[PDB]
């Protein structure tokens, strides 16, 4: 489990309860929840292991954000809003859909103004519709003055020191995430370091280390769902994915003010708690440190993942067609390495 | 060279490029 | 089959008969036997397909070679002589044995003078022993005057024009091969072009095109038996090697004066005819033409073989241990591409 | 570059190197 639901100050009762969590097939153990001043927290980040930091004040000025405040102040830029008839918002790269014309995504992307997102959300709730929305938009220069001021008030002192201490590359973006209760982002890994800053509502985060690659079966690299797990967590096909019976997760529920370090290459499944209302999150994506000058053997799990990705990319290019990658790989192994 | 070639990380994340 | 046994001139009867051929599980069709002046012969060489040329005179001065002549004239250099208690002289690279300390070769290499090879051969025949010898030695500068003169008398005019016409690289070596009746060199492919010049006795040659890679199951690249088939032709394990049930060979029996073009990457199984006496062959190995400037898609079979070899080599280097290549490849494919 | 890298042929044959 995630650990006992945290009790809110002022005797406001349990923030959430276990009935708001979806049911899955695998065991988990809790991600540590620590103060940013705790040396164990620094130890985990340094070793690229997840930790929830409870007191960074990383996005303190954003803790007042709700739909009314954001709509008044976030400007008139476009926001990417995904729509689905399922709770699962499986990520896919539109640019790879040409490689797999048989892939029919279950979520669709629509660009709209922030007030149109609020209105569509309101229409759905009144009509009792089952349609789900998930706003996922990189923050940019079109935001209004008050959002600029809030953003400037993030704890750049703390996170800049992390970036420097860990040798990371640049901050590439901040993703603003606004979801409906019950929304799920299925398990995947990212090739950047991530500080995941919860603002409103509660998200259950289930992480898996890079050495569970064999259990989580990412799509082919050239598939639209590169880096995402092929396993349906709600109905796992153990005939196709037998080592999913061996997966073990690291679990936590983050609430307003919490920051989760999601290390590069770590798998993560994220869900907005059932009956928990809307959720708001801002993340901080950093490029990882460069390949070290001297390679130490045996390689770490994340280095083998990087190798496998590059083998798939190179074969797709050399064979001139990503569909020939599988057949060549099978020819290489059958009766030779298996 | 080849080892560093195969070890090179990408930077892809779950955010759609335009 | 190989085609009707050729009838020798002067009414000397069939050179050989089908009872001298070993029995295998797969069908074959005959390699064309043509004159070097036949445009179809040039067409096959140009398209990297095998052909037996009957009238090249490529090694005409060597057709008088026997053990007595060679012993008198081939000098006092060392000759590599393989010894085995089986008819199969499976090739292996001594330099890769460190990677696979569990590999126990069934043939052993011993260096000796040519007269010691003749004497060991004579001891075996008198004592009725079952030990087999196979002399396999690159021709070099230590050979005596009469062998030098014979070698100078090869048809360099004809073969030099082939090398030039096909864009091949340099002649890298000439392998002298002297085997006992019944000796077999198991199926393998070479990364050079080969003109195979038969001098004494008869060899059955069974070739398989590069697109039968999937049926012939070469050892891992880092194994001592790189480029050789894992299938025991005398007892094929169809559970491990199911597509060996689909292999189809191109077959011929070469005799004195014949030259077989064995194209680069073509699999070949070579056997000295049962009860046929000793065999003598000299081959001509040429480096292949370079990779073309413009790549045409889809790739040819031999290009996919080159890619697979390089993937195995690069992974062995990057993982720091050839034993980790298999596990990484299986992790890449299981539940992802298979 | 990478395509020509993967397409490069070796030159190994069945003759033992010293
Ligand atoms: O932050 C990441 O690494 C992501 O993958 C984002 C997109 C799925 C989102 C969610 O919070 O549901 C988070
Ligand atoms: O000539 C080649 O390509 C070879 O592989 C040589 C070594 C096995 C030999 C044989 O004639 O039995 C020929
Ligand atoms: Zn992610
Ligand atoms: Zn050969």
């Amino acid at each position: 489990g995630s650990g006992e639901p945290r009790e809110e100050a002022g005797a406001l009762g349990p923030a959430w309860d276990e009935s708001q969590l979806r049911s899955y097939s695998f065991p988990t153990r809790p991600i540590p929840r620590l103060s940013q001043s705790d040396p164990r927290a620094e130890e985990l980040i340094e070793n690229e292991e997840p930790v929830v930091l409870t007191d960074t004040n990383l996005v303190y000025p954003a803790l007042k954000w709700d739909l009314e405040y954001l709509q008044e102040n976030i400007g008139n830029g476009d926001f990417s809003v995904y729509s689905a008839s399922t709770h699962k918002f499986l990520y896919y790269d539109e640019k790879k859909m040409a490689n797999f014309q048989n892939f029919k995504p279950r979520s669709n992307r629509e660009e709209m103004k922030f007030h149109e997102f609020v209105e569509k959300l309101q229409d759905i709730q009144q009509r009792g519709g089952e349609e789900r929305l998930y706003l996922q938009q990189t923050l940019n220069d079109t935001v209004g003055r008050k959002i600029v001021m809030d953003f400037l008030g993030f704890n750049w002192n703390w996170i800049n020191k992390q970036q420097g201490k860990r040798g990371w590359g640049q901050l590439t973006s901040n993703l603003l995430l606004i979801g409906m209760e019950g929304n799920v982002t299925p398990a995947h890994y990212d090739e950047q370091q991530n500080f995941f800053a919860q603002i409103k509502g509660y998200k259950r985060c289930i992480l898996f280390p890079p050495d569970q690659f064999e259990c989580l079966y990412p799509y082919p690299v050239h598939h639209p769902c590169d880096r995402q797990s092929q396993v349906d967590f709600d109905n796992p096909d153990y005939e196709r994915f037998p080592n999913f019976q061996n997966v073990v997760g690291y679990e936590t529920v983050v609430g307003p003010g919490d920051v989760l370090y999601i290390p590069m290459y770590w798998w993560h499944h994220i869900e907005s708690l059932l009956n928990g209302g809307i959720t708001i999150t801002v993340n901080f994506w950093y490029k990882g440190a460069p390949t070290p000058k001297r390679i130490e053997y045996p390689l770490k799990a994340h280095q083998k993942v990087a190798i496998m990705r590059n083998i798939e990319k190179m074969l797709g290019e050399a064979l001139g067609n990503p569909q020939e990658v599988g057949p060549l790989l099978n020819t290489m192994i059958k009766g030779r390495y298996n | 060279e080849v080892v560093k070639l195969l070890l090179e990380a990408g930077a892809d994340v779950n955010a759609q490029d335009k």
